[PDB]
This record gives C-alpha cells, structure tokens and sequence, in this order.
C-alpha cells in the first residue's frame, strides 16, 4: 500500500507537468521563466494566486525542482 | 561500583593516593598549604592574560588582585562548609576500612578542627601561590608565551 | 503516618488494592461485613511511597482505600542516595 | 521544629532539598503554620500590615532623595517641555567609553536614567518647587517608616496587643474607615490645595515658615461662616495664564470650571479642590451609619436579615451572611481584591483621558508607562480575588450555617452558570475570530472593500450623549433643546464641551470599525478569564470525579493516574491557567491603546483606521514597524542610549523561552536524571570528599508550574515593557 | 534542525549566492554581513528575522499573499 | 454616523479605479487573444460588477472608500445584519432541531452508542425534512413543558 | 565619589555576608 500511494503521487506530478506547466516553454529560457506546474480556478478571487511566472503563462511557482529533473533526462 | 580500568590500576592506584586530599596520614595544616599552592599559582594566568585590562600595563598587576580575590572567596567558601557540616566535638566521617580490610585511622581533616586547620593551609597557601607566579612571570620572565 | 493510608466501610473485600501495592503496605484481615467477609487494612502505612495505584484498583462507587499525602519522609520519596 | 523553617514541623524533617524550597513559599500562610491560634492569627497580620507600610514609606523616601540629589527638579520646572526628567545616576563599573558618553544626557555630567514614572509632573502640581522641599520630603518619609516599624514590634508585646473582639469590631471599623481614613484625609488634602498648591501656581510661595502670614483668600474665613460660599468662585484663573507666574492669576479657590488648563493640558487646580472637598462631605455623612457603643445607628447584622425577598426566590436570602463573613479572612480579602482590581482599571482609564497633572499629557512616555502599568497590576489583582474566593469555599465555609442563603444557592446551580460563561465565551470567540480571518483573506486577495466593517455605532451614540459632534447623532448635551443641556450650560459644559471636541486630547477618541473589533475582542478575554476562575472557585469543593476534592485543601498536585487521569484538576491550578488568559487579555488592551495613540500622537490617524481591520496590519505596522529604533540599540557599528532597551528586550526573551522549559517537561523525567548525577558525584575522586547536607531532588510538580509561571510572567512583563519605552522614546511622539 | 536550516539560509545569501556583474564584480543577497551581525544573539534578529521577513509581510496583493496567509496561519 | 452613499463616495470611485488600472496593467503584456487574456479580463468585469452593487444596494462608505455595516436595526438597512441574521437562526435550528430529534428517536434502543458511531441512514432521512418546521414545532414544545427537564438528569 | 564607594558594598559585600548568613541558619540543626 505504502508503495502504491508513492506511484500515485509520482503519477500526478508526471501528469500535472505535462497538462497545467510552462515547461515546454521553461526549456527555451530556463535562467529566467519560473517553474510553474499549478493553476488554480478562479473563484473567490483566488485567481491573484496565477502569479506572473511568464513564459507565456500564469499560476503557483513550484520549487520543487522537478523541471531540473525532467531536462536531465532528456524528456 | 565496578572496577575498570580507570577506577583501578596500580598507576591511577598510586596517582590518586598520594596527593594531598588523600594523605591521610599528615597534619591536615600542610594538606591544605600544599593545596592551596597549586591552585594558587594556577589561575594567576587566565586572569593576567583574558582580564579586561590585558592589553593596558598594568596586566600584570590586575591579575594578580584577581586571582587573589578568588582564593578569598574560596576560602570564606570552604569556611562555610567546615562550619556547617561538623560539630566541634563529633568524631569524623571518613571511612576507615582500606581495599584489604585493614581498619585504619579515620581523617583528621574529616573533622571540625581539622577542617578549619584546612583552610587556614588553603588560604597562606593560595596567595602564597598567587604572589610565585606573578614574581616569576615578571622578574624571571624570559621564556614564557605571555 | 508519612502519608495517611485510610480503609472504609464500603470495601468489598476483593483483594485489587493489597495485590497491587508495589511495597507491602496493605493486607488483609477477616471481617464480618460482606458477602466475602475479609475488609483490607494499612498496618504498614509507613513505607507507603503515595503511588496512588493502590486505589486505581478498588471498583465501588466512589473508592473505598483512600490516600492522603502528607509529609515526606527518605522512604516516602523513595530516594536510594 | 528543630530547624528552618521554624513554624513548619512537617517541613523540617523532610532531608531533601524540598524542605528549602518549602519553607519560603509557606512562610506568610499563617493559618496552616504549627500551633496557630486565632488570637495570633490576628497579631500576626496587624505586625505583618505595619511592616508592609514601612516598606511604602520607605520605598517613596528613595525617590524624594535621589530626585533631589541627582536630578534635574529645579532645572526641569524652566522648562517642562525639552527638559526630560532625571530618574537617578548610573555608576556599572562594567561600562565601556562610548555608553559612558550615549548615557550622558538631560543636562547632567555623567550617565544617568530618564524618569518615566511621572514623579516630575506630580510633585509640580502639587507645590513643590526647589530641592530643599524634597529632602525634608525625604525625612519626613523616612521618619514615618521608622515609626511605622515600631508599631509592628509594640503590637506583639503582652499589654499592647489587641484581643480578638477588637479585630472582629466590624462596626466602629467601618465608622472610622468612612469617616476618619475615607473622610478628613480628603478634607485635608483640600486643605494643602488650597494653602500651598493654588499659591504655587500663582507666584506665592507658602511654606510651614510662613504659612500663617498668607490668607488663601483675601476675604478667608468669613465667607464661609456667613452662608455666602458664592465669594471663592467668583474670579478664577484666566485662560492666559502661565502656571508658575502671576499672570493672569485670579483669586478664585474653589470652582467649577471642568475644561482644561489651556498651557498645561492638565484638569484645572481649583477644580480637583473643590472635588476633593465634596467628597469629604460624602464620607464623613457615611461614616456615622452602623452602630458603635452610643445606641444610634445601623447593625449590619440585622440589615442582612431583613433583606429577604417575599415569594422565596432569593430562598432565606442574606440570613446568616453577617457571621460567614465576620469569620472568614480569605473571604474579607476575597471582597477587598475585586474592589480594589476594579478602581485600578478605573485610575488608569480615568488618567490618560483626564491629565491631573502639569505637562504629563506631552511626555508621551509618560502617558504609556503609566496607564500600561496600572492595568497589569489590575489584571494581578483582580485574579487574587477570584484565588482567595477558592480558599474561602475550601477553609472557612460552612455549609450549615449557611443554609440556602444566597451563597449556598450559588453552589446550588453551579452548572447554569458555568455553561453560559461557556457559552459567551464561545460565541464571541468564533464570530470575533471569524470576521477577523475573513477581513485578513479578503485584503490578502487585494479586494479591500469586501471586509466586514461593523460601525460601533452604540459607543458613537453615547459619546453624542457626552458633547462630541463628530458623529451628529444629536442628542443630549449635543442638541440645543435638551434641558439635560440647558440644565448646565452655564456651570461646566462651555469647558467640558471645548475639551471634549478638541483633537488633541485622548477626550473621547474618535472610534471607527477597528475599534469595535478589538472590543470584543477585549470583552472574549474577561469571560474567558472569569470562566476559569468561577470553574475554580464553585467546583473547590468538588465535582463528579472528585466529590471529596475539599479534603486535600486549596492547592494539591494531582489524584493520581485513574478513574482516567487527574492532572491539573486543584483548585490551584485553576488559578494557575488562569494568569494566561489575563496576561493575554491584558495584552490586548495595552497593546489597543498604545497603537491607537501612537498614530495620534504622529497625526497619522488614517494608519491605524485602516490597517486595525487585519491581522497582518497588526503585525506589520504596529510590531514589526515600530520596532526598527529599539533593535538598533546595539549593533556592528555603534551603540546608542536605546542599548539597555534592547538588552532587556531579549533579556525578556529569554526568561519568557525559559518558562516553557517547566511547563511543558514534567517532573519524573528530571528525576530519574538526577539519580545518575548523584551517582557520579559520588564516586568521582577528589569529589567524593564533599557531601550534600540535604538530598538533591527535583521540583515537586506545584512548583514547577509556580515556578514555570514566574517566568513566563516575568519575561512576558519584561519584553512588553522595553517595547513600550523604548518606540516611544525613540521617537518621543 | 531549525538553526542548522537557518544557518544555510543566511550563510549562502550573504556568502555564495546573488547576481555578478558583467565586469566581473559580485554582489551577494545580504551584502556579505553574515561575518559580522551573526555572532550576536540581537543581530540574529535584526539582519534575519527582522530584515528578511520583508517580502512575507508585504506579500499581500500579489501572487506570493498566499504564503503571507500561512505565516499567520501557522503562528 | 456621517457614512455617506458608497455610490456618491469618492474614495469608494477611487478604490474601483485603482483595482481596475492594477488589473490591466498586469494585462498589457499577454497576447491579446491568449487564454490569460481572456482570464484577466474575466476578473476586470467581475470588479466593475462588484463595485456597482455595492454602490446600488444601498451600503454606505467611510472616509476609506469603504463599505460599513449599519448593524443597530435601523430597517432602512434590513437586509445588511436583520435579513442575513435571521436566515442563519432559521438554518441553525433546522440543525440543531433535526440532531435533537434523532438522538431522542435512537435513545430507546439497546445500545445507542452503535447508532451514533455507525448513523442510521434511513432513520435519518424521515427525520431531515421535521426541520422545516422546527420553530412551530419547538414553541409547541416549550409550551407543553416537553422542550426540558427538571431535576432528573443523569443515568435517566 | 560616595556611589563608587556604596554600589560595591551593597552589590558585593552585602550580598556575601546575606548569602553566608543565611546559609548556616538555613543548615542549623537542634
Ligand atoms: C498527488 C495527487 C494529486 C493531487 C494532490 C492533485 C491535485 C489537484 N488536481 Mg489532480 N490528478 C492527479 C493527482 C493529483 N492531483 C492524477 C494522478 C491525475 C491523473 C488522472 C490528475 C488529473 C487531474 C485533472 C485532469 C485535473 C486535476 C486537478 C487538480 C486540482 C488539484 C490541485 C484539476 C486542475 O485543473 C486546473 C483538473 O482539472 N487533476
Ligand atoms: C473560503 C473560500 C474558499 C473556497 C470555497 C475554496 C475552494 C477551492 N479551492 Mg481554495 N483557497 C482559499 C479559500 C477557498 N477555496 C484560500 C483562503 C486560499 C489561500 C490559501 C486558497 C487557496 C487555494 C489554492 C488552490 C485552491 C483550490 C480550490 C478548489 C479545489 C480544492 C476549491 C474549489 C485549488 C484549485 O483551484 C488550488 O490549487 N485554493
Ligand atoms: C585561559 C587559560 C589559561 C591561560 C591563558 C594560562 C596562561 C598561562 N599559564 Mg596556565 N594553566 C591553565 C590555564 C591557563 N593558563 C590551566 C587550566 C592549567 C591547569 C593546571 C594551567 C597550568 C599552568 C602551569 C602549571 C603553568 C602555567 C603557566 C602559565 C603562563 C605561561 C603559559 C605558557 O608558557 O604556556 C601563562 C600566563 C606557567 C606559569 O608559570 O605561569 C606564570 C606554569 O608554570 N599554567
Ligand atoms: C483639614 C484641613 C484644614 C486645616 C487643618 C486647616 C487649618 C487652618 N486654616 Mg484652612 N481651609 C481648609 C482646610 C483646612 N484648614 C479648606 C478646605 C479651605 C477652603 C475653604 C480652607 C480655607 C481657609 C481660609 C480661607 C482660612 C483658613 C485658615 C486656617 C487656619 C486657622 C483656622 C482657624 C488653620 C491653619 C485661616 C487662617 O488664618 O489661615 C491662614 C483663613 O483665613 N483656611
Ligand atoms: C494584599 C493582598 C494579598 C494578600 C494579603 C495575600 C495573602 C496570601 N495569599 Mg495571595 N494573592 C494575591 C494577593 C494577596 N495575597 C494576588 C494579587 C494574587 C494573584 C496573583 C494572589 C494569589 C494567591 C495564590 C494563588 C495563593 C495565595 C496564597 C496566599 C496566602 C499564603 C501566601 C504564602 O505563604 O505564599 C508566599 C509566597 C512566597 C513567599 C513566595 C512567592 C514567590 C513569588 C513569585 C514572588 C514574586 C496568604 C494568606 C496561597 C495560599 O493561601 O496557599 C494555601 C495561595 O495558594 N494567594
Ligand atoms: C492560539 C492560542 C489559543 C487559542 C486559539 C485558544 C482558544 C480557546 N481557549 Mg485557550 N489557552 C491557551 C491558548 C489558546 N486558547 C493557552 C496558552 C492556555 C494556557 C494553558 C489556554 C488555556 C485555556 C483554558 C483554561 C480555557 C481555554 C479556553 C479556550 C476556548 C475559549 C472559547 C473560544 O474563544 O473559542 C472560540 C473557538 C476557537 C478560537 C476555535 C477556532 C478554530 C476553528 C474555528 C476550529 C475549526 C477550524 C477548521 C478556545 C477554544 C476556555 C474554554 O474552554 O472556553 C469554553 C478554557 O476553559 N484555554
Ligand atoms: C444535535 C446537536 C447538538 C445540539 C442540539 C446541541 C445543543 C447545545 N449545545 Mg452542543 N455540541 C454538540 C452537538 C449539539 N449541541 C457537539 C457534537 C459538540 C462537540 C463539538 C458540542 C459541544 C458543545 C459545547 C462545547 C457547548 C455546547 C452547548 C450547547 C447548548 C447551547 C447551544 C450552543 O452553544 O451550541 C454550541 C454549538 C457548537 C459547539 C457547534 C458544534 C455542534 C455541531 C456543529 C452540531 C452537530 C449536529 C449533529 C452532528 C447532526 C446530527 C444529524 C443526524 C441526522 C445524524 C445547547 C444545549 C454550549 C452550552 O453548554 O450552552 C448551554 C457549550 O458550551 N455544545
Ligand atoms: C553588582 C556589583 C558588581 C560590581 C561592583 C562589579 C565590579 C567588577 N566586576 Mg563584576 N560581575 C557582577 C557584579 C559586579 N561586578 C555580576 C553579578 C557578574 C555576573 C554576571 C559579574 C561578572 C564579572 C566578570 C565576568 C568580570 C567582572 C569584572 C569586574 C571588575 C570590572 C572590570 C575592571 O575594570 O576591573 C578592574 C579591577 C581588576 C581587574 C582587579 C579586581 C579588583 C578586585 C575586585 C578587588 C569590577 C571589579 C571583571 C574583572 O575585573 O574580573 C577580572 C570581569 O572579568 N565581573
Ligand atoms: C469568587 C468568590 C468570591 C469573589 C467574588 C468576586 C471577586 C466578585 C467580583 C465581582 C466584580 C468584579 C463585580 C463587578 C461589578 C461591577 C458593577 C456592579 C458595576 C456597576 C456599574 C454601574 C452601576 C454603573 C452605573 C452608571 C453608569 C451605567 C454610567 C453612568 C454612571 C452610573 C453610575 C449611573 C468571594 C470572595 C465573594 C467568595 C465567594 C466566591
Ligand atoms: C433585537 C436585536 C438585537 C438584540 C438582541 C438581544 C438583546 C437578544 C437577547 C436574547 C436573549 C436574552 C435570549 C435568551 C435566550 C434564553 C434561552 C433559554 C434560549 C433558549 C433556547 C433554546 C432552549 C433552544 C433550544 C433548541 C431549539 C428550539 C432549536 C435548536 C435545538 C435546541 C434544542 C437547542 C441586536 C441589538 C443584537 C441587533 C438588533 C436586533
Ligand atoms: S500509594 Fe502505593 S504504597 Fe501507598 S498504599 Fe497505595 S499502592 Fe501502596
Ligand atoms: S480494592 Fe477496594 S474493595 Fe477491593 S479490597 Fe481493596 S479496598 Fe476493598
């Protein structure tokens, strides 16, 4: 079980990189262009949460470093 | 206890027995000069040398006062406790069986009047020691790191 | 004496407070008062240390051994220095 | 007995080092002290008493004799206003170069301390005027404490001391209190009013040398026999008038002018005269009610029985209340607590708003030191009070004689009362929080509009019930028609009215939606705090799990581990939670008003009517702000006269962190850590040759969390009160 | 475990960290005062806590309120 | 209290004229079209439209060009405290009525622990419409004398 | 001149002679 759950957190965070992330962009700049992999719908006004992470795009700046990750294995 | 190493061997054996504290055949009057020599002349440095007044000329002479201070503070310090702790008359506390069994006499610095005869060692002792470090460190003073 | 150690009436002589006192202070004597007949009694109140699961082990309605503690004696602390 | 402490058999046998802490800590509790009578009961605390005074005298000697001895008294009086007052001189041995020269300040030679407690201001007020007034003043006080001291060693001796119907004389106390200590006292004080303090501040200088010569009144005496008292109010003191001359002097003693003094911001002399002679009135009429040995007069025996409400509904009502009262000490101190924790608050709400004394409404440091310390001290005492009501339903009450009086029924429904105190304390804790969290998110999401500003529109209607127009609700004093108005608009209103609409003074502050907020926050902690204590007090006697907690007395440490575990469960430790909850509440009313001042004081209302909606505006601009001159006391660069503030800033810190430390780490643990300790001292060689007379052992469990409680206060006392001086005198405005 | 990441976070941005210039000149984060305000107690307050709890405080307002909320909330 | 109309207050103008600049300055750099675009400009009409009705209903503002709650009773403003309040009090009961309601219904059985940990459904749902109704039902209750108790209070 | 003389004594004399006083008293025993 304890196994399973890690591939299921490992699974969304493949997949929140590929459907909600600058990085296709963050791959062309990466010294200046945050890595974001996060947005938020806009509801109660929590859409000043998208924050300006530019490369073309908005939402929460990750920092745990998985852009790094996937560019050193040549995705 | 336990016998280890460190609390028997014949070389701590003989280390331990035969400083002051534990000579427990000789007048407690001189166990507590020869005491008070070496902590005496011991802690004249740290006080010459860290004191606030190291760098100024009078280094020497500041430390020296110092350390003299600390001897009388110990020396009210070890009177508080040999007043406190015996009674003029009671008989003393120290063991008086050896590792082999012989009964030997018990401690006379265990003891109201052998105490206060401390004391009296420590303190001629203690600014006696006091005074040798600072006449050596700045008459016969060539060698040292200071 | 060092703490006060107190049985009352309501005991049902079950034998729960003696067996668990850690240092023989408790034991038990006949009585006539109850279906078992036997009351608890503190003969030996001194050494008692004030752990009071003496009487987390008496089941009546509200406690029948009762400590109260009171001075401390250098048995009553448990001190072994 | 057989050794320290002497009136503790129980404690003195006990070898460990128990026996030491113990023996201080029980050392005033003269009831549980061996071989206590009720006769020295009494003896005792009339010496003790006397003893308490030498102290209060002695302690107001030191202040005379280093004001005068190293201060700036006459030169301050040329000038009130750039001349900071000078507490005492400063001589550490430890004090490098560059302190000596930041600590030289207000005109002195060496370094010295700023006063802060207002001694300045008071005693110009009242007349003093050079040095020479404030050594005498010394003597004079010191003199006192020594008789003082003979009183408390007289009243011990056979012959000289007092039985116990002398003490019990309920009645010829209450005379003489309301009459003679109540009463002349304020007779008198008029009386040096107006022979020594009115002359001062008019260029007359009266002493005891010459103070029969000078008439307070060019008419005295005489005005008052004939019935025509309309003379000494008829020319008072102009509103040009500078307070240490001549000009515009009137001759007027006793008026009723209400305003202010227009150069000093203080309340007007002739004023606070003729109040304290009204109320010397007041007292000396009330002090001839109750019965003595002349057979006129009240028993207050029989007004308590007569007051017994028909229908039952107060059951036998006050029967029997005389006796329980007139025989219980922890309840007459319960009662003189909660009097005396209320007009403290009282003092210090009164004095900010209304300054009694000259140039003390501009030393701004002033103003905080002392209205932040007069509410800690209430907040102290006032828990005293609900401390010593447990004491008095554990020792000394009786449950016979007391028969469904009012005071058993109190017992009687203890749970309708706790549950509602439960109750408000619940409702306001989540809505007060509630709309707080909702007004932080709401700005946190830049939308500031969409906060919840609750108007305080009930305090804005009774300050237009007082004169202020700000708010035009037009009501009385503020309407033109009200006979409320016209019933004195010639006697005080054109002053009272002048002041109250004045922006400068703390006279009924402008209040806006931050304001009502904080209130209630404010009004959370007072039943918060009276909900631990009322819990403490009604459940002393006992409760469901344990029906019998009256046999181990007020304070015990636990019952041990069963029935599911009784931690914290004395009385005591009621008392013992709830310090925090008035440390806390405390907190938050002194932190309103210094905020709330220190962007007036600035002119820069608008920062606090904005930013006191939000959380973070709390902490951003009031803490984290404000901050930024104390910190700097001492740096990489340089110190500055801020440096002790910022020492004692952390100093405070550290004690504060140090609490924790025995709160939260219970005893058994440090015990067993002891046993290994005392094992290895005692086979250390050279080291074994020293023994402890009394056994090391831990703290006992109450003392811990007494002893993790002093610190807690103290760093919490500490930390505040650095904070406080120090951003106001940085900025000294 | 908290001062040893609090001796990490002052020492790389007072030490390592920060932009360089062109010219070759380098400028740290915290202008290189770890040397000097770390070795009193008061100047752990001042430079660190006091001085880099800047950008949490005013963080309000833009895409970085969302850790302004939680430094309250976690108080 | 001196609150003007939030719909004649300036500084009430001034605030919506800010957040509405603030906001299209952060959108005068994506692409005209693009999807942060439209997002942005979502938010822009939502502010206009909020700004409006508070200026429409009524509310009055400060000196802070912000809204303030008349909460005295005054009925000029109702629906600010009075309305709002009112409809908690009614949903409130309807909570606290339908949970008394369930506990006395399972208190006659063998053990009603099992019926709290473990809730009955279906009981449950015969008993989540009564609270439509529980302030007619509940007055009837406390006039009958069957809202309390007396004296007896623990056990049964 | 009088403080560097009464700072000491009541900061180091006085304390020593207190603590030293009340030390035996504290440890007596009758
Ligand atoms: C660690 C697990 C995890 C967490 C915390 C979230 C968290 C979230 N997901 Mg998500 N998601 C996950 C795994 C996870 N997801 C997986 C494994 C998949 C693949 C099936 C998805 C597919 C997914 C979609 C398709 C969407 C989310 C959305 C969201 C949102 C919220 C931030 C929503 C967002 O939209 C902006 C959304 O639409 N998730
Ligand atoms: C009380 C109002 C409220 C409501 C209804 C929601 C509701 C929601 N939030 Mg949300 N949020 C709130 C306050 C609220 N949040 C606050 C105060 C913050 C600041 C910490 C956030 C920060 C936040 C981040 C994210 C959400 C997300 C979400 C959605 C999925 C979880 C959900 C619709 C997720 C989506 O969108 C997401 O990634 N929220
Ligand atoms: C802060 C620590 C400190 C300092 C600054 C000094 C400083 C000094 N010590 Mg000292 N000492 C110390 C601790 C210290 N001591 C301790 C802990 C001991 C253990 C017993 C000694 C034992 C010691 C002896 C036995 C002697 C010194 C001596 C000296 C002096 C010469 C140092 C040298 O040549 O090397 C110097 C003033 C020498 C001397 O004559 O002092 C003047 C010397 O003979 N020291
Ligand atoms: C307990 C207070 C007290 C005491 C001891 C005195 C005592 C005295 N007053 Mg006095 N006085 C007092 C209160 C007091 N007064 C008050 C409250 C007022 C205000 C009405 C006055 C107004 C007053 C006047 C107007 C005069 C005195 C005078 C006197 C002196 C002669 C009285 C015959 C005497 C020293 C008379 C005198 O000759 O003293 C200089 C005098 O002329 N007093
Ligand atoms: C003038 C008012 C007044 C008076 C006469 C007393 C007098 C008394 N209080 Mg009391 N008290 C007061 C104010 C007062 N207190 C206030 C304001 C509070 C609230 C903080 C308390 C809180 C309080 C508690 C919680 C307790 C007492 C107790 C006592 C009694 C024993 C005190 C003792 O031996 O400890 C003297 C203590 C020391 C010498 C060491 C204390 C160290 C502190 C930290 C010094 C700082 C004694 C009759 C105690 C009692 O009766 O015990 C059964 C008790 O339990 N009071
Ligand atoms: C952050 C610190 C903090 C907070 C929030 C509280 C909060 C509370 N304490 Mg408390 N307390 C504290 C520190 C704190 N205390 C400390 C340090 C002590 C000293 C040990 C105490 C000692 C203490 C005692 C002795 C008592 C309380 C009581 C209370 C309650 C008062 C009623 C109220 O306002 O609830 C409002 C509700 C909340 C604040 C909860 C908000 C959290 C959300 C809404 C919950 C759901 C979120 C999802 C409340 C739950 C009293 C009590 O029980 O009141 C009846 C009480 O008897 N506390
Ligand atoms: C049916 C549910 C219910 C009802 C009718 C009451 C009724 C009452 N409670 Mg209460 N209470 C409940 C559940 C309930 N409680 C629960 C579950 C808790 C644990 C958190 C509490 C904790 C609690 C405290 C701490 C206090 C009260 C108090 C009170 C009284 C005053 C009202 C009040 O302050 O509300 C208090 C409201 C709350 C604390 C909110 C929590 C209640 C939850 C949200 C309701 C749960 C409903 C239930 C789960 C739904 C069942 C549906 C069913 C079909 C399955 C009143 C007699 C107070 C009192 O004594 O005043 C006299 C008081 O101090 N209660
Ligand atoms: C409250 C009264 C008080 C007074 C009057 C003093 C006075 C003094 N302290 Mg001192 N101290 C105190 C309390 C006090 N201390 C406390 C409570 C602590 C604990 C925090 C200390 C810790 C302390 C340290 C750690 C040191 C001093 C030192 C000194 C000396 C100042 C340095 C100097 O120029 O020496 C000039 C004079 C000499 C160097 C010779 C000493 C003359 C003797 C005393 C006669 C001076 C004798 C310094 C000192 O002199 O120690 C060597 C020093 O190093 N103190
Ligand atoms: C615990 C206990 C105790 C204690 C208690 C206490 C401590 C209490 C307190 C209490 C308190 C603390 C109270 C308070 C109160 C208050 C009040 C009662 C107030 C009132 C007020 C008024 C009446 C006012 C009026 C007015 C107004 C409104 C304004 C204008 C003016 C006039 C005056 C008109 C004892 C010891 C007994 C014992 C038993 C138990
Ligand atoms: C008008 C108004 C106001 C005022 C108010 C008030 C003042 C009130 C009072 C109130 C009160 C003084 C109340 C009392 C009460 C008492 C009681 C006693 C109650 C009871 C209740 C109950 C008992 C209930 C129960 C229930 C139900 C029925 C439902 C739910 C469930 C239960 C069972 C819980 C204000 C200003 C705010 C604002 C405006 C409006
Ligand atoms: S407290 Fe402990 S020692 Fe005392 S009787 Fe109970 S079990 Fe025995
Ligand atoms: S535990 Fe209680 S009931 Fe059982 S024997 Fe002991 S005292 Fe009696």
């Amino acid at each position: 079980g304890q196994l399973s759950i890690i591939f299921l957190w490992l699974s969304g965070m493949y997949f929140h990189g590929a459907r909600f992330s600058n990085y296709e962009a963050w791959l062309s700049d990466p010294t200046h262009i945050g890595p974001s992999a996060q947005v938020v719908w806009p509801i109660v006004g929590q859409e000043i949460l998208n924050g300006d992470v530019g490369g073309g795009f908005r939402g929460i700046q990750i920092t745990s470093g998985f852009f790094q990750l996937w560019r050193a294995s040549g995705i | 206890s336990l016998e280890t190493p460190v609390t028997s061997s014949p070389l701590v054996a003989w280390y331990l027995s035969n400083l002051p504290a534990y000579r427990t055949a000789v007048s407690p009057l001189l166990r507590g000069i020869e005491v008070g020599l070496a902590h005496g002349y011991l802690l004249v440095g740290p006080f010459a040398l860290t004191g606030p007044l190291r760098n100024t000329p009078v280094h020497g002479q500041a430390g020296t006062l110092g350390a003299i201070g600390l001897v009388s503070i110990l020396s009210v310090c070890l009177t508080m406790y040999g007043v406190a702790s015996f009674n003029e008359g009671e008989p003393s506390t120290a063991p008086v069986l050896t590792l082999t069994g012989r009964k030997k006499e018990a401690d006379k610095l265990q003891t109201a009047e052998g105490w206060s005869q401390f004391t009296g060692g420590f303190f001629f002792g203690g600014v006696s020691g006091a005074v040798w470090a600072y006449f050596l460190l700045y008459v016969l003073d060539l060698p040292y790191f200071f | 004496m060092s703490h006060s150690v107190k049985i009352y009436d309501t005991c049902i002589g079950c034998t729960q407070c003696v067996r668990a006192c850690p240092t023989d202070v408790l034991e038990m004597i006949p009585w006539d008062g109850c279906k078992a007949k036997q009351i608890a009694s503190a003969p030996r109140t001194e050494d008692c240390v004030g752990c009071k699961r003496c009487e987390s082990a008496c089941p009546t309605d509200f406690l029948s051994v009762r400590v109260y503690l009171g001075p401390e004696t250098t048995r009553s602390m448990a001190l072994s220095y | 007995e057989l050794r320290f402490p002497r009136f503790s058999q129980g404690l003195a046998q006990d070898p460990t080092t128990r026996r030491i802490w113990f023996g201080i800590a029980t050392a005033h509790d003269f009831e549980s002290h061996d071989d206590i009578t009720e006769e020295r009961l009494y003896q005792n605390i009339f010496a003790s008493h006397f003893g308490q005074l030498a102290i209060i005298f002695l302690w107001t000697s030191g202040n005379l004799f280093h004001v005068a001895w190293q201060g700036n008294f006459e030169s301050w009086i040329q000038d009130p206003l750039h001349v900071r007052p000078i507490a005492h001189a400063i001589w550490d041995p430890h004090f490098g170069q560059p302190a000596v020269e930041a600590f030289t300040r207000g005109g002195a030679a060496g370094p010295v301390n700023i006063a802060y407690s207002g001694v300045y201001q008071w005693w110009y007020t009242i007349g003093l005027r050079t040095n020479e007034d404030l050594y005498t003043g010394a003597l004079f006080l010191l003199f006192l404490s020594t008789l003082s001291l003979i009183a408390s060693w007289l009243h011990l001796q056979p012959k000289w001391k007092p039985s116990l119907s002398w003490f019990k004389n309920a009645e010829s106390r209450l005379n003489h209190h309301l009459s003679g200590l109540f009463g002349v006292s304020s007779l008198a004080w008029t009386g040096h009013l107006v022979h020594v303090a009115i002359p001062a501040s008019r260029g007359e200088y009266v002493r005891w040398n010459n103070f029969l010569d000078v008439l307070p009144y060019p008419q005295g005496l005489g005005p008052l026999l004939t019935g025509q008292w309309n003379l000494y109010a008829q020319n008072p003191d102009s509103s040009n008038h500078l307070f240490g001359t001549a000009q515009g002097a009137g001759t007027a003693i006793l008026t009723l002018l209400g305003g202010f003094h227009p150069q000093t911001q203080s309340l007007w002399l002739t004023d606070m005269a003729h109040h304290h002679l009204a109320i010397a009135f007041i007292f000396l009429i009330a002090g001839h009610m109750y019965r003595t040995n002349f057979g006129i007069g009240h028993s207050i025996k029989d007004l308590l029985e007569a007051h017994t409400p028909p229908g039952g509904r107060l059951g036998r009502g006050h029967k029997g209340l005389y006796d329980t009262i007139n025989n219980s000490i922890h309840f007459q101190l319960g009662l003189a607590l909660a009097s005396l924790g209320v007009i403290t608050s009282l003092v210090a709400q009164h004095m900010y708003s209304l300054p009694p004394y000259a140039f003390i409404a501009q030393d701004f440091t002033t103003q905080a030191a002392l209205y932040t310390h007069h509410q800690y001290i209430a907040g102290f005492i006032m828990t005293g009070a609900f401390a010593h009501g447990a004491i008095f339903f554990i020792r000394d009450y009786n449950p016979e004689q007391n028969e469904d009086n009012v005071l058993a029924r109190m017992l009687d429904h203890k749970e309708a009362i706790i549950s509602h105190l439960s109750w408000a304390s619940l409702f306001l804790g989540f809505h007060t929080l509630g709309l707080y969290v909702h007004n932080d998110v709401m700005l946190a999401f830049g939308t500031p509009e969409k906060q919840i500003l609750i108007e305080p529109i009930f305090a804005q209607w009774i300050q237009s019930a007082h004169g202020k127009t700000t708010y035009g609700f037009d009501i009385l004093l503020s309407s033109t028609n009200g006979p409320a108005f016209n019933a004195g608009r010639s006697l005080w209103l054109p002053g009272w009215l002048n002041a109250v609409n004045e922006n400068s003074n703390s006279l009924f502050l402008t209040i806006g939606p931050g304001d009502f907020l904080v209130h209630h926050a404010i009004a959370l902690g007072l039943h918060t705090t009276t909900l631990i204590l009322v819990k403490g007090a009604l459940d002393a006697r006992g409760s469901k799990l344990m029906p019998d907690k009256k046999d181990f007395g007020y304070s015990f440490p636990c019952d041990g581990p069963g029935r599911g575990g009784t931690c914290d469960i004395s009385a005591w430790d009621a008392f013992y939670l709830a310090v925090f909850w008035m440390l806390n509440t405390i907190g938050w009313v002194t932190f309103y008003w210094h905020w709330k001042h220190i962007t007036l004081w600035q002119g820069n209302v608008s920062q606090f009517n904005e930013s006191s909606t939000y959380l973070m505006g709390w902490l951003r601009d009031y803490l984290w702000l404000n901050s930024s001159q104390l910190i700097n006391g001492y740096n990489p660069f340089g110190m500055n006269s801020l440096s002790v503030w910022a020492w004692m800033f952390l100093f405070g810190h550290l004690v504060w962190a140090t609490g924790f430390m025995f709160l939260i780490s219970w005893r058994g643990y440090w015990q067993e850590l002891i046993e290994t300790l005392a094992w290895a001292h005692e086979r250390t060689p050279l080291a074994n040759l020293i023994r402890w007379r009394d056994k090391p052992v831990a703290l006992s469990i109450v003392q811990a969390r007494l002893v993790g409680l002093a610190h807690f206060s103290v760093g919490y006392i500490f930390t505040y009160a650095a904070f406080l001086i120090a951003s106001t005198s940085g900025k000294f405005g | 475990i908290s001062v040893v990441i609090f001796h990490f976070s002052w020492k790389m941005q007072s030490d390592v960290w920060g932009t360089i210039s062109d010219q070759g000149v380098v400028t740290h984060i915290t202008g290189g005062n770890f040397a000097q305000s770390s070795i009193t107690i008061n100047g752990w307050l001042r430079d660190f806590l006091w001085a880099q709890a800047s950008q949490v405080i005013q963080s309000y307002g833009s895409s970085l309120s969302a850790y302004g909320l939680f430094f309250l909330g976690a108080h | 209290a001196g609150l003007t109309p939030c719909k004649e207050s300036k500084a009430f103008a001034k605030r919506e004229k800010q957040s509405v600049k603030k906001l299209n300055s952060s959108l005068k750099k994506y692409a005209p079209d693009s999807a942060p675009a439209l997002a942005i400009q979502a938010t822009i009409d939502k502010t206009k439209r909020r700004f409006e009705n508070y200026g429409k209903f009524g509310l009055l503002c400060g000196s802070d060009g912000l809204p303030h709650l008349i909460v005295s009773g005054d009925q000029r403003h109702w629906g600010e405290f009075i309305t709002p309040g009112v409809l908690f009090l009614y949903i409130a009961g309807w909570i606290g009525w339908v949970g008394r309601s369930y506990l006395i219904a399972v208190s006659g059985e063998k053990k009603p622990a099992m019926r709290e940990i473990i809730i009955d459904v279906e009981l449950a749902a015969r008993i989540i419409p009564r609270g439509f109704i529980w302030p007619v039902a509940a007055y009837r209750e406390l006039i009958n004398g069957d809202l309390v108790v007396d004296d007896a209070d623990i056990g049964y | 001149n009088l403080p560097s003389i009464f700072v000491p004594l009541v900061g180091l004399v006085f304390p020593a002679i207190a603590m030293t006083s009340l030390f035996l008293y504290v440890q007596k025993k009758k």
